């Protein structure tokens, strides 16, 4: 079918755009119907190392990444150091799927290395300071899946689900 | 206090004993024994506790006011009884002994397996250095044969090979060299494997058919057929009957307990098959 | 505007559709001037016309699978893929075809004589209803048919899977969608489901506790779909059907004596009613109820999104109309039926009981406001993006059904992964925290007591021990007088605590005609009701466990009327009947005039602990046989009816392919390749099976597509070029569909659903339900709830075999009797010429608890649940299909006696039927245990053949040839000896039967024999 | 820091109401809970550590005064740790690893998600290995007649353990933990007993996933019950809600308060947490603190032996 | 301090080697003694390769990995695929807790990247066929644990848990 990607949605800012694509498959990930986030994805045991974003491994399954399925090509200079998968896409731990997937997909993983050059401790995080909610919005949220601001005219309850929706395992090391 | 002081005490049937309990299995057996979990012949404590509080209330009949509070009231039962019965747990089970060895002549064993032996230890161990009363050698000789799990185990013997209730065949051997005697029945002990323990305890239960005769024309009426299950005479049960510290409770200790050698258990007393000899493990 | 356009949808199709088509008499053609049009106009005399252009272009191409099945021009050709001969299939079975003959309508004046009593029954509802014209049409339609001897008719000859009237009655549901999707495309599935419906029966002292529960069930969800049925007609409901309802007819003409209606037209429906929804008794209207709880407490609607409130319709104006609407209206029928409860209680003032009831719901209203019943509501969407490419249907949009059916099971099954209790939603924290209970009655010494009715409801009403009432209840607040307390007494017994809830039910079954509030509901008034109850007074004997147990006592003293009676003579037992009590039970109607006063509590008499040694005696002296006090609970439950209705397989191989193994289904691709290609293969009538098949071997083995569509092709185009008429043929896109039809059926592994599949599942369980209910009345039994796929009855342990037996061969269409006006034969319904279908497919388990009378009925009826829940899922028996020694799971009898427990398998087949002959295998080895214990008893053999089989068995497992245990098991009863030159041996199928468990506390044994053994040792020890 | 709570013998915790001869012609019966409520664990502890002259109201105030936060109770056999789980009207025992991949299993779609469940709950389910029903039939006996009395009768599903089985229990005050050391106690109805052992040990607190196991009935305030029967999915996953009964005061002899709860096993979805917090009043929340110290609101999370209170 | 490995255990004998020499370092923190095999681990969102025997993830919790962790270096000829990262012990997720926490802890995992070339068709299988189990005894037992045998006569008890205790969702393609 079609390859999806691997996102990250942290107080971060810096995933606005390695993904090239705007259009996509007639099939589309997540979608929005005025009810929030919809269609995401969970990725768990993959500890994150958010500042120089590359996300080392752990083995510890109590951490979990609140991803998206970012539609498209991993901008054809990488996966030379990430990792990738052609699912047989039944086992991708999406929440709340609103339409129906047929269950193929191929998937474009970034990876890391498993640092072991300082003692690991992961600690868990949520999206602080709702102005940066807006921000990050606007450069990532917004120029991957534009029907927002298209048919949009409920903020309050897109903008504010993304408040604790997303929450992750931060390493900081 | 809040159980100070407890007194274990064996349960010697004097007669076969047959404790009902419905039609509580799925053996063939219409009147079956009352089971523990691993389908052992048990007397429940509300079983033990009746029998004993009702034998007591009749040939005590003074004694009324101590026994209603150490064992429970029948009205005005707003007054916790500060006295207990544990589950009575069968602790061996005479056998027939087709003996090979030994130049020792014997024709019935006691028999056990290592889960009694482990009830047993589970109950003891619950009490000595918890309680006061000091009777760590049993419990020490029990140990000492919980070891060995896993083999037939003779104790105080010379055995070393026997036919069992007349269908088994069992290799023993000794357990160190010498042991004091669980029971005081001058009768070797033998322990067993789990498994062939249990086939040889259900063969030295007693499973009767019983008839009702037709009165007139000495037949059997229609359907007047069943049968019944009674645990053997020489039979060794063990509970324990725990104490809540009170006056009254050193009143049962003192006067009661200690003038009870003889009660009736479980049901069918016409036939005979209730009566027990308490042995407290006090001498 | 004025819509609902479905009177034409349902004479959508002539009533010779099969005989219009392939013409044998032909004579009403030259004696009424297409082919099938005039005759559906002709037929049309009544109402508004016929639209070809509307309907039938799309609808009917929707509601069967026939369609896809076949392909829309050879389903529509009527003159193509034929067959000159005439059959009906099951739609389960496609083996098993029916004899048609034809003395049917025929001609223009024997079939206008048909008209005459569609006037007749439809000429008092003047234009002012226009629903209520339609609203009663719709039943009896099927009635004034087979009133006529008319035998039925297929859905269309070139697949007969179908009948001629659920293919009638599916074009209805989905006109609601063509209505809803012209206008503002929207669709919807509500579903209703009640939860904790078992452990809301469960909780209650007394049988009348049961069966009024269970017909609170049935009458809660009554009224909601009151007003579906009274606004959209009444074709909006799927599960359960109406087509043989006699809750809807109750409701139909009680409807009909609204308005102001002669009592001289309502007898012509009310025939019918009596005679083919009902089995003969007429009992319904000297109680003024319908006997029995039908509603099967989960229902399936089919709506239109539209609405009233604009003094017409409009498209529904939000996506949670529905959900609110039934909500609300479930919390109004059950205050309005506490309300007018209220007012007839207040309506009798005296009596001690009823004013006790008053004084109590004065106190506990705000607690009582809450429902005691909770309900689960999950609608699902569909649109016209979804069906239609603008102007027409799609491709992929016939399976749009089978898709939102799913999706709605679903969200019904995540949903119940939580259950929440009906006590949970009440506020009791500050008031037994805080003592504000009302405590009328006694008072605890502990707070407050529970219910002992409910069990975790805390009590209001606290009963005295039975030691001294009146000195007490006359102190307290019970009772007034003397004469007061003997009808307190009478209802409730001393001791008893009870809840509101569970008071509420007491109220209830003193009198039960105060369901009227909620069985019409929308029709008459809360207080009309009451003052037709207060003036025409009746009472009632629900049966209790006691004279359940009784049964064949009070029978031994009615044949013995006056020669036991002098003896007595005294007593009430043999005296008059004062009144004109009657019951719903079959067997106190029937024996009530015959000598003895069977309204007679047991526990009085010889029940009692002062009586029945005087009664002993007096038994002694007459050759009574003492009675037992035990009675049999047999409950059973219809095997994966769910996944039938969601076309899956697992009803028809049961223990072979799991539930589970749905979820990738590429596994067990064999069995469902075999059975499914055997069923379409069987489901055609005529050279159409030749297409089929070779289609099938075109998509045998991944062959190709666009290639195989030439051999296929080789005689389609044969076919078209075999008639003078054919218009065009677009085969590249027929054939190639075609293929597509059942490529997605094996790819998914199930028969994809249409409304048809549906309603004729639906209408065969409401019909092996009226079979069902005098199969229990046949063995004096009493039913708390036998709706459908399952039952709830109380039988004498004597006659538990049989009825077992019995059922579940009926339930199969298997049957010798005549059971009212239904004669069922060999896996069909025959009702006079009707051949109605049934569910030879379906397995079917059963519970059989042996009970004390004393025993709580709270932990028996959960038992009972819980034994045929646990055991039907966790047991395996050995069963070979296609000649290989398997599992199976479904499709037993459990049995219970006090910690003893049996199994005996039903089938031994997992196909359970797939020929006429198998039919007789159903129930085969109840019977060997019906003819042990008719051996056991006359004295052929001694009970202790049940205690000496153990030592044979050994032998007998490890045993190996076939003669060898032959004669072993011969030998076994030859030592308890069953005959002078033995006869009856074990039927050799019995053998090898081994039952396994998922190590669970049912401890079972693991062979067939000693399972019938310990049913005999659990049939006696209830004896 | 740990309590073992080992049973001697068969046990009884009663589910239901009403025990004992009311109605003449009837019999009598119960059914054991599987696992305790937190209330028997802690009533248990205080009559072990019973004073004189303290509270005689509202049982909870006198009886957290000498208790600590009591951690919900779950099983341990041999050093294995087994936990409930429980859906509509089934109750299983699993262990730590099943419970990983119960998030995801709860959403996959349709038929993968109900097979997963009903894997688990009649394949990987461990209750009937280690814990069966023992109906045990009693009577009482006129003596007059040495027969039974009249259908004085009573049935008593007990709690048989077919090997060893502990109740596990944290307790935070260790004066408390070498005060009830070896101490044989009438653990549960119908006059059972069971022995108390501790050992210190150590298990980490704060941890928020997103979803939750109760080991112990969470307790609803009766003033968000509205506010949370409405929308049931926002806050348990899988389980039961009941209504219960805290008990039976054994200073006053009256039966305790009945509140809606959520059964332990139940899968509770991290939303329930702060909808607690944000929808009780102080005075209400007096009174929830102690219902936590005896141990009613305790959440484990399916990736670590993750003890967590709600309120606190 | 050490440092451990996470061997892999498959259907497959492709575990008779991971170290060079029998046992070699100080001390092992996964037990055999006398009741259970005691501290083992399991690691989710992967998957084993029974042929071509290493790992080949699938991110789930629904999937996961059984492996037991010895004290050796992977073989001396690898470790560019094999994962060798350091952990505080107590996102260590041991199934079976009975010994002793180390604290800082080092993992080698056999491992190949997933390189998606065929449907990932992962299914579970259990441990059974004792003509296959028997035999691994003294060489994945005894070969880097020679303490059974030594005073165990209870193997086959930790056999019977060796019946359940590792569970995966292979490759079969
Ligand atoms: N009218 C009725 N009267 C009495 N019992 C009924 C009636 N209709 C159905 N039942 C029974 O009640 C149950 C209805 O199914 P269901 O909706 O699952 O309720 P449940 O058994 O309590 N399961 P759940 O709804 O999840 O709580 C089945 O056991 C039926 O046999
Ligand atoms: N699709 C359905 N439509 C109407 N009623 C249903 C449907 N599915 C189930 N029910 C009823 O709701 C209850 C569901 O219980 P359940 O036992 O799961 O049904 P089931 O299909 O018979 N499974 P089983 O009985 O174990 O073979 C039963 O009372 C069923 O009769
Ligand atoms: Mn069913
Ligand atoms: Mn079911
Ligand atoms: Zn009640």
């Amino acid at each position: 079918s079609t390859q999806r990607e691997y996102v990250f949605i942290p107080i971060t800012n810096s995933i606005t755009i390695d993904v090239k694509i705007t259009i996509g498959g007639s099939d589309h990930i997540t979608n929005i119907d005025e009810r929030g986030i919809h269609n995401v994805l969970v990725i768990t045991g993959y500890a994150v190392d958010e500042k120089n974003g590359r996300l080392v491994p752990t083995l510890d399954p109590c951490d979990y990444v609140k991803g998206i399925l970012v539609a498209g090509t991993p901008q054809q200079a990488q996966s030379n150091d990430f990792l990738t998968l052609k699912l047989p896409a039944n086992k991708l731990y999406l929440i709340r799927k609103k339409g129906n997937i047929s269950d193929d997909l191929k998937i474009y993983i970034p990876y890391s290395s498993p640092d072991a050059r300082n003692s690991m401790k992961t600690k868990p995080v949520s999206i602080s300071d709702d102005t940066i909610v807006n921000n990050i919005i606007k450069e990532v949220f917004d120029k991957i899946y534009n029907i927002t601001q298209k048919e949009k005219v409920k903020i309050e309850k897109v903008k504010e689900d993304i408040k604790e929706l997303f929450s992750y395992y931060a390493l900081e090391q | 206090p809040y159980y100070a002081f407890a007194e274990p005490f064996f349960i010697h049937a004097i007669t076969h004993l047959h404790v009902g309990s419905g039609s509580s299995v799925e053996e063939e057996i219409a009147l079956p024994f009352q089971r523990d979990e691993l389908g052992y012949p048990t007397i429940y404590a509300s079983s033990l506790k009746g029998a004993i509080k009702s034998f007591l209330l009749k040939e005590f009949p003074d004694k009324r006011d101590v026994i209603y509070k150490v064992l429970g009231e029948d009205e005005n039962p707003e007054e916790a009884s500060l006295g207990t019965f544990l589950d009575a747990i069968l602790f061996a089970i005479p056998s027939r002994i087709i003996e090979i060895d030994s130049a020792k002549p014997y024709v019935w064993v006691y028999v056990t397996t290592y889960e009694l032996l482990k009830k047993v230890k589970l109950y003891l161990d619950s009490i000595s250095q918890l309680s006061n009363a000091s009777f760590s050698n049993l419990k020490n000789k029990i140990d000492t044969i919980l070891a060995k799990e896993g083999k037939n185990i003779t104790l105080d013997s010379d055995l070393k090979s026997a036919i069992l209730n007349e269908d088994f065949y069992v290799e023993l051997e000794a357990l160190n060299n010498k042991i004091p005697s669980i029971i005081n029945a001058g009768v070797p002990l033998l322990v067993l494997e789990d498994s062939i323990g249990r086939e040889v305890i259900n063969r030295s239960l007693i499973r009767v058919r019983r008839i009702r005769i037709d009165r007139d024309k000495k037949v059997v009426e229609t359907g007047g057929l069943w049968s019944e299950e009674y645990v053997p005479m020489k039979t060794i049960f063990f509970s324990v009957l725990l104490g809540k510290e009170s006056k009254e409770s050193a009143i049962f200790a003192s006067c009661i307990l200690r003038n009870l050698r003889y009660v009736i258990l479980g049901g069918k007393e016409t036939i005979g098959k209730g009566i027990v000899e308490l042995r407290w493990v006090k001498d | 505007e004025f819509l609902d356009y479905k009177i034409i949808a349902l004479l959508h199709d002539p009533p010779n559709k099969a005989w219009v088509i392939t013409g044998r008499a032909r004579n009403l053609t030259q004696q009424l001037s297409r082919k099938h049009e005039k005759v559906a106009k002709y037929i049309i005399n009544q109402l508004f016309g016929k639209n070809y252009s509307e309907k039938v272009d799309n609808a009917d191409k929707l509601a069967s699978s026939i369609d896809r099945y076949l392909g829309s021009i050879v389903y529509k050709e009527r003159s193509l893929f034929e067959n000159r001969s005439i059959f009906l299939k099951n739609i389960l079975l496609s083996n098993i075809q029916r004899d048609i003959g034809n003395l049917f309508p025929k001609d223009k004046s024997k079939l206008d004589n048909l008209i005459l009593e569609y006037k007749k029954l439809l000429n008092v509802i003047n234009k002012t209803n226009l629903i209520l014209k339609y609203q009663l049409f719709y039943l009896i339609y099927e009635l004034v048919w087979i009133d006529s001897k008319y035998e039925n008719t297929p859905s269309d000859t070139r697949n007969p899977t179908h009948t001629i009237f659920d293919h009638l009655y599916a074009t209805a549901a989905m006109m609601n969608w063509i209505l809803s999707l012209e206008k503002e495309a929207k669709g919807y599935l509500l579903g209703i489901d009640t939860i904790g419906v078992a452990d809301f029966i469960s909780k209650g002292r007394k049988t009348r506790d049961l069966w009024i529960s269970s017909y609170l069930v049935s009458a809660l969800l009554w009224y909601v779909i009151t007003w579906f049925i009274e606004e959209y007609g009444p074709d909006v409901i799927l599960f359960p059907s109406l087509r043989f309802n006699q809750f809807y007819a109750f409701y139909l003409l009680e409807k009909l004596r609204k308005e102001g209606v002669s009592e001289d037209v309502i007898d012509e429906i009310k025939e019918l009613i009596t005679k083919y929804i009902f089995n003969g008794d007429d009992l319904f209207e000297n109680l003024k109820i319908p006997p029995y709880p039908i509603i099967p407490g989960r229902i399936t609607l089919i709506l239109p999104g539209l609405i009233r409130e604009g003094e017409e319709y409009k498209k529904v104006q939000d996506d949670n109309c529905f959900i609110s609407k039934v909500k609300e209206r479930y919390n109004e029928g059950w205050r309005k039926l506490i309300e007018g409860l209220r007012c007839y209680s207040e309506r009798k003032r005296e009596d001690g009981f009823w004013n006790l009831v008053c004084r109590v719901l004065k106190l506990t209203e705000d607690l009582l406001q809450t429902t005691p019943l909770n309900i689960r509501v999950k609608q699902v969407s569909v649109t016209e993006d979804e069906i239609f490419n603008n102007n027409k249907l799609r491709s992929d949009s016939w399976k749009i059904y089978d898709n939102k059916y799913r999706q709605l099971v679903s969200e019904f099954k995540k949903s119940k992964l939580v259950k929440v209790t009906p006590e949970s939603r009440l506020k009791l924290f500050e008031l037994t925290k805080f003592d504000k209970l009302p405590q009328i009655g006694e008072k605890s010494k502990r707070g407050y007591e529970f219910c002992t009715s409910c069990g975790v409801l805390p009590a209001v009403v606290i009963m005295p021990k039975e030691d001294e009432l009146e000195k007490k209840l006359i102190d307290l607040g019970i009772a007034r007088d003397e004469k007061d307390v003997r009808s307190i007494k009478n209802m409730i017994s001393p001791g008893e605590r009870l809840c509101p809830w569970c008071l509420v039910k007491r109220a209830l079954g003193a009198e039960p005609r105060l369901m009227r509030i909620l069985l019409l509901g929308d029709l008459y008034s809360v207080e009309k009701i009451v003052n037709e109850i207060v003036s025409r007074d009746v009472k009632i004997e629900i049966p209790s466990t006691s004279d359940i147990a009784s049964i064949k006592t009070f029978e031994e003293m009615i044949e013995k009327k006056n020669e036991i009676c002098e003896d007595l003579k005294e007593e009430e037992v043999c005296e008059k009947p004062s009144e004109s009590v009657l019951s719903m039970w079959q067997w106190f109607n029937k024996n009530y005039y015959n000598g003895i006063n069977l309204t007679i509590d047991p526990e009085e008499y010889w029940f009692s602990e002062k009586r029945r040694r005087y009664y002993f005696s007096v038994f002694r002296r007459h050759r009574i046989t003492f009675p037992s006090p035990y009675y049999a609970l047999v409950r059973a439950d219809s095997d994966y009816l769910g996944d039938l209705l969601e076309g899956k397989l697992t009803p028809y191989l049961a223990g072979i392919i799991d539930s589970g193994d749905y979820a990738n289904i590429s596994e067990k691709k064999e069995e469902v390749n075999k059975l499914l290609e055997e069923y379409l293969v069987n489901a055609g009538s005529g050279s159409i099976v030749d297409y089929v098949k070779t289609v099938l071997k075109c998509i045998r083995e991944n062959l190709n597509k666009c290639s195989c569509a030439e051999k296929i092709y080789s005689n389609e185009v044969a076919k078209v070029m075999f008639r003078v008429n054919v218009e065009k043929a677009n085969v590249e896109e027929e054939v190639k569909n075609s293929l597509e039809y059942f490529e997605t059926i094996l790819n998914e592994g199930r028969i994809i659903v249409t409304p048809a599949w549906h309603v004729s599942i639906s209408s065969a369980l409401n019909r092996g339900l009226l079979v069902e209910l005098e199969l229990v009345n046949k063995h004096k039994g009493f039913v708390i709830y036998a709706g459908g796929d399952d039952l709830l009855a109380m039988l004498p342990v004597d006659e538990v075999l049989d009825f077992i037996k019995e059922s579940r061969r009926a339930f199969a269409g298997f049957g010798t009797e005549k059971l009212g006006n239904m004669c069922l034969e060999n896996g069909f319904v025959r009702i006079n010429n009707a051949y109605y279908p049934s569910l030879p497919i379906v397995g079917r388990s059963y519970s059989v608890i042996i009970a004390h009378y004393a025993d709580p009925l709270f932990f028996v009826i959960n038992d009972s649940y819980n034994l045929l829940e646990e055991g039907k899922e966790i047991i395996r028996y050995r069963v070979m299909y296609n000649g290989e020694y398997k599992d199976a799971k479904k499709d037993v009898a459990i049995f219970r006696y006090q910690g003893l427990t049996s199994v005996i398998p039903l089938s031994l087949k997992r196909p359970i039927v797939s020929s006429v002959s198998d039919f007789n295998e159903i129930a085969s080895i109840i019977d060997v245990i019906l003819e042990l214990k008719k051996r056991i008893d006359e004295g052929r053999i001694s009970v202790s053949l049940l205690y000496d089989y153990e030592k044979y068995k050994h032998l007998i497992v490890a045993s190996d040839e076939k003669y060898l245990t032959e004669f072993l098991v011969k030998d076994w009863i030859k030592r308890n000896s069953l005959r002078k030159h033995v006869e009856f041996t074990i039927d050799e199928k019995l053998y090898g039967v081994r039952l396994t468990i998922e190590n669970y506390p049912i401890k079972i044994p693991n062979d067939l024999i000693s399972n019938i053994v310990y049913t005999l040792r659990i049939i006696y020890g209830g004896e | 820091k740990r309590v073992l709570i080992k049973p001697l013998e068969p046990l009884m915790f009663r589910s239901q109401g009403e025990f004992e001869p009311l109605i003449t012609g009837s019999h009598t019966a119960a059914q054991s809970l599987i696992i305790p409520r937190p209330s028997t664990i802690a009533g248990m502890l205080g009559y072990i550590l019973f004073n004189k002259s303290s509270g005689t109201g509202d049982w909870l105030s006198d009886l957290t005064n000498l208790l600590a936060t009591i951690y919900g109770t779950f099983i341990e056999t041999n050093g294995e740790y087994l936990f409930p789980l429980r859906m509509g009207n089934h109750l299983a025992l699993v262990d730590q690893q099943h419970l990983i991949n119960l998030p995801t299993l709860l959403e996959k779609e349709y038929e993968r998600r109900e097979k997963g469940i009903y894997e688990l709950f009649y394949d990987k389910n461990k209750l009937f290995q280690i814990i069966n029903h023992q109906d045990r039939i009693g009577i009482s006996i006129d003596k007059s007649t040495r027969t039974v009395k009249e259908h004085y009768l009573y049935s008593a599903r007990y709690l048989a353990f077919k090997k060893e089985v502990n109740y596990v229990i944290f307790i935070d005050n260790d004066a408390i933990s070498d005060k009830i050391n070896g101490k044989i106690v009438n653990f549960g109805g119908e006059n059972r007993i069971a022995k108390l052992e501790v050992d210190d040990y150590k298990v980490d607190t704060s941890i928020e996933e997103e979803y939750y196991l109760a080991l112990s009935p969470i307790l609803i305030p009766d003033e968000a019950l509205d506010n949370f029967l409405d929308n049931i999915s926002d806050y348990v996953a899988m389980g039961k809600v009941d209504k219960i009964s805290l008990g039976f005061d054994i200073a006053n002899t009256k039966r305790k308060e009945m509140l809606t709860a959520i059964l332990e096993g139940s899968i509770v979805k991290r939303s329930i947490i702060d909808f607690i917090k944000n929808e009780i009043k102080n005075d209400l929340r007096y009174r929830f603190s102690k219902y936590e110290k005896i141990g009613y609101n305790t959440l484990m999370s399916l990736c670590k032996l993750a003890l967590r209170k709600i309120l606190s």
